[PDB]
């Protein structure tokens, strides 16, 4: 995360670290969305052109963090994976759409003041939220900038227009992502940087009160850089598949 | 999850984060 700053105790409880097993080595963010399911993006697990394909044998997840070098005993909880979910359109090749990735953790986690789940979207919550202008929120571990934090950095985003999303890249983007950052124009900096990906999206819904995963942080060129913009997994627009893999998987 | 999106440190104890009204402020901006 650039230009962000330090979490506050029990800001992000469904905030997820993904780590490689041997060597040990932090991948990517990651978000709690039930006692049992955590969400995340797809080229974290796989990306054929860096020969990368973990699997849950390959992978572990950290709940309840706040310091990433300070042991957190009686907060934090350690996780194995029963399964892994690649969405099946994720597009590797080209723009990473559908950069979408579902893991199934071995035993329920339990539920504390600094472990608990995001709320997905519904329909009318992304027709309502998912507008230009209006602010989420994005967290995550990595790269302050272009230079690693010990403590969970979060930061504020407005959504951008489809058309300055659009015309701000040569890469083609489709309707299963979105962006978010500052023009220029706009005094305010911001983005998500190596290291966050996988990281949630948030919106404090203004209609129920909760916090919901509106997006996963998938991909942009360079970080923080004037006329980009950080884009982001749509999540409605999966729910079809995040419905399904949950629905069909062990329970 | 019944019981989701609600920070049993923030919502919970009614106590908002240093910067969770930045979000609120900026859904009511779009008419
Ligand atoms: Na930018």
């Amino acid at each position: 995360i650039v230009a962000g700053s330090d979490a506050e105790i029990g800001m992000s409880p469904w905030q997820v670290m993904l780590f490689r097993k041997s060597p040990q080595e932090l991948l990517c963010g990651a978000s709690l969305i039930s006692d049992r399911w955590v969400l995340t993006a797809a080229h974290c697990l796989l990306y054929p052109p860096w020969d990368k394909n973990f699997t849950e044998n390959d992978l572990l997840v950290r709940i309840g963090k706040h310091s990433r070098t300070r042991y957190e005993r009686n907060i934090e909880k350690i996780s194995m994976l029963e399964k892994i979910y690649i969405h099946p359109r994720y597009n590797w090749r080209e723009n990473l759409d559908r950069d979408i990735a579902l893991m199934k953790l071995k035993k329920p986690v339990a539920f504390s003041d600094y472990i608990h789940p995001v709320c997905l979207p519904d329909r009318e919550t992304a027709a309502s939220l998912l507008q230009a202008g209006y602010k989420g929120r994005v967290t995550g571990w990595g790269n302050l900038k272009e230079g690693q934090p010990s403590v969970l950095q979060v930061v504020n985003l407005p959504i951008v227009e489809r058309p300055v999303c659009k015309d701000s890249t040569r890469i083609r983007i489709t309707d299963n992502m979105f962006c978010a950052g500052y023009k220029p124009d706009e005094g305010k900096r911001g983005d998500a940087c190596e290291g966050d990906a996988g990281g949630p999206f948030v919106m404090k819904s203004p209609f129920n009160n909760r916090w919901y995963q509106m997006g996963i942080v998938s991909w942009g060129e360079g970080c923080d850089r004037d006329g980009k913009y950080g884009f982001y997994t749509h999540v409605f627009r999966l729910k079809k598949w995040i419905q399904k893999v949950i629905d069909q998987f062990g329970e | 999850e019944a019981d989701c999106g609600l920070r049993p440190l923030f919502e919970k104890k009614s106590l908002e984060d240093k910067t969770e009204r930045a979000l609120l402020e900026s859904y009511i901006a779009g008419r």
